[PDB]
């Protein structure tokens, strides 16, 4: 399997660049995995109807705006289907027991926080929240990918997984380099 | 002439300052010792701007001086010299001349003016001592614990804890929570300070004199460890610990005691057939027996087991081996007391009856 | 006095205080949201913004698209409030600063909520909204002599659910 | 596969200034003075005078070591450059009390062998420093 390329380091912050047979190429990592999470996350969505669940040591101190409390008193099925299961600590705090696998990583607040004030005004009935509203982790926003041996498996992101080229609004996610960069150099 | 003195007194001090001077800092003097003597007494101190750390020297020094040269030319020239030939340092200009036999070293020096020095603080909010054998203990029965490099810079230190005479410490990284605690002879306000990881290493390379004890005195953000006529300040990591108390589990029935060389050997034989990328291990806790179960991508398996004093229900559930063994290894009692759940919740391992030091590792699926 | 003498917290959302009458169940975290409101529209009336802070090791989110784009709306909204934040880089942000009274938390929580009203006008969203860190939810329960500091709410502060007494010896009449 | 160089046009035959030195003080010595030398290609000096043996050595910072040996020598003196890794190399590897140095002039071999041991010989040609 030649692939899109093979991870070679960071770029300062939000860019991974990767080597190939043609060039180095700069794959903006949120971008791209926005758009790999949101895919795995509807593919993981219309099978089994939910999603993929992890618990955590650690919960985080919610603190829960009022009427949240009683979204999460409105049935935690479908919490449990985003993968966030969560529980009350008392007066109108919560904290989450459970993060979806796919994202991790921190500020779980954020997403329970979208999903929970979507609990509000019950119809659902549109289910695209699990976008970038429910993707609002991506990758790493600015802070580390490890030490390799795990860059070339987001630079495995569009394989299988359609809808690579045009980004949520048509911003390019990857490659602009090619070998004859020694233009560059004049 | 500045200063002589004996090899060993000379060099034993300067290995204090290896860890804190880094050998290629982007301030060229932060790659210096720094040597001053006043009144007969020599004193040798070393910074990075994050720790600073101190000591007293020989003595045989008439006049006073302050200098600053490279600590590693220094250190090698020392070390590479007959243990017991005498040193002579003199002074000419911008330069430090070494004597010893036949042996000239004609080194440059940098002014004691340039030298970086943390503005310590004065607002001492707490004192304590202890043993250096016991603190000793307990940071290596917590360092294995912490975060390298998270993107949350809490979790990549060690939480220092002092509440009534109860001092603990715990280490996470988000995955495992390990802490220890010991009571101290003291009654002290509840204070907290997260020491960054090269203040945690550098303690431990410290604490050498197991019958001395240690004083330690908690600042406005700093901590200064005092022992062995050596002083370290060090500035904290600013934020807030997670609440240790939440992490720990209070309803793991499926409770075993085994021995801890047993289970270390087994893991150490069974991760060798193990995946390379996931690292995982499977336990499979069942009445009389808890066996240990690797395997790889080559269609190879590793299974050990062992025989245990246990009565209650089975129990499969994965573990990164990583986590279990650096337990296994860095707990130098006989036995270990592994508290289980269910196969997605927290596992204890714990101290027979030691209640003073816990161990909290999350299951992965695998 | 008035209002009782803190003594101790139970469970961990209740401060219970020692008066001349009896003890005083606090809701802590509501007390505390109810004198965050009122401080805060005080320092906006007064100075026309918020008091800001500088932090250390700044939290960055994740910045849906479309706030990285509100962001470059005018940011003095933002600083009003006490919230100075940069752009890191693809669609990402990081509060170099937070308001003070609020301090500690998660801070992306406020951020986003500020940021996602700039789908203009309007001034209340420095209540419950903005309010939605109050105190520490539901641990961490600083000790007696903040806990006095806590009790002094609503002295110099007016202004739903009440926040204070029920002992009348009614638990008195569930347990006997 | 290949023709291995014919070592006997190697070896001198005519090194005049010998002296036998103790390997072990020599060693230490030449560790001690390329502590102060360059990192990267680690020029030493050797003056040989009359009952002395020098070994010099610096760096790019205008830093210098220099040590000295009393040894069992009358000839003439000479001023002669090395790499000074050559010099170590025979001296850790050789478990022998003492070495017999022997040099002719500054621009060619320089003879290291053991005292009564004739099965053993070490030459190295020397850097112009």
């Amino acid at each position: 399997l030649p692939p899109l390329g093979f991870a070679i380091a960071q770029l300062l912050g939000i860019y991974i660049l990767a080597q190939a047979e043609d060039s180095l190429l700069l794959i903006d990592m949120h971008a791209a995995a926005e758009r790999v999470n949101y895919e795995k996350m509807k593919r993981q969505r219309q099978e089994n109807g939910n999603l993929q669940s992890q618990h955590l040591l650690i919960p985080v101190t919610f603190a829960a705006s009022h009427e949240e409390c009683a979204a999460l008193a409105d049935h935690a099925e479908t919490l449990a289907g985003f993968g966030l299961e969560l529980s009350d600590m008392g007066g109108n705090t919560l904290a989450v027991r459970a993060a979806p696998v796919m994202l991790g990583k921190s500020d779980v607040v954020s997403l329970a926080r979208d999903v929970l004030g979507e609990l509000a005004q019950v119809g659902a009935s549109h289910e695209n929240r699990i976008l970038a509203t429910m993707s609002c982790h991506g990758s790493i926003r600015a802070g580390r990918r490890l030490t390799l041996p795990e860059m070339n498996a987001l630079l495995r992101d569009m394989e299988n997984t359609p809808r690579s080229n045009q980004c949520n609004h048509g911003r390019p996610t990857w490659v602009k380099l090619t070998l004859k960069e020694l233009d560059t150099l004049f | 002439l500045i200063l002589q003195a004996e090899r060993d007194s000379l060099l034993k001090p300067l290995q204090a300052f290896t860890g804190i001077v880094e050998r290629l800092h982007t301030l060229p003097i932060l790659s210096n010792v720094l040597i001053e003597g006043r009144g007969g007494q020599t004193k040798l101190l070393a910074t990075d701007l994050e720790i600073q750390i101190d000591t007293a020297g020989p003595e045989g020094g008439a006049g006073d001086f302050r200098i600053t040269t490279n600590a590693k030319k220094f250190q090698d020239i020392l070390r590479a010299l007959p243990a017991g030939a005498l040193v002579s340092l003199d002074w000419d200009d911008n330069r430090l001349t070494l004597k010893a036999g036949k042996s000239r070293f004609a080194l440059q020096t940098l002014p004691a003016a340039d030298f970086p020095m943390m503005n310590v603080g004065e607002d001492i909010s707490a004192t304590f001592s202890l043993g250096q054998e016991r603190f000793k203990t307990m940071l290596s029965q917590v360092q294995y614990s912490m975060a390298v490099q998270d993107i949350r810079y809490y979790l990549n230190g060690l939480l220092m804890q002092v509440e009534g005479s109860q001092l603990r410490l715990v280490a996470t990284d988000g995955h495992r929570l390990a802490y220890a605690a010991c009571a101290i002879d003291a009654d002290l306000p509840r204070a907290e300070v997260i020491l960054p990881r090269k203040t945690v290493l550098e303690l431990f390379k410290l604490l050498n004199n197991p019958d001395d004890p240690i004083q330690i005195e908690l600042l406005d953000k700093q901590v200064r460890f005092q022992c062995n006529g050596t002083t370290i300040v060090s500035k904290v990591i600013d934020g807030k610990f997670p609440d240790f108390n939440r992490v720990i589990p209070l309803d793991n029935d499926k409770i075993f005691v085994l021995s801890r060389a047993e289970l270390l050997g087994a893991l150490e034989r069974v991760s060798i057939l193990a995946n390379e990328k996931f690292r995982g291990a499977r336990l499979f806790l069942q009445p009389g027996l808890l066996s240990v179960v690797c395997s790889n991508n080559e269609q190879e398996e590793a299974r050990e087991e062992i025989e245990i004093a246990y009565q209650g229900g089975e129990l499969e559930v994965g573990f990164n081996i990583g986590y279990l063994m650096d337990v296994l290894r860095n707990i130098h009692s006989d036995d270990m007391q592994l508290a289980f759940g269910d196969a997605n919740r927290s596992t204890l391992f714990t101290v027979p009856n030691n209640p003073n030091f816990k161990y909290i590792v999350m299951p992965m699926r695998i």
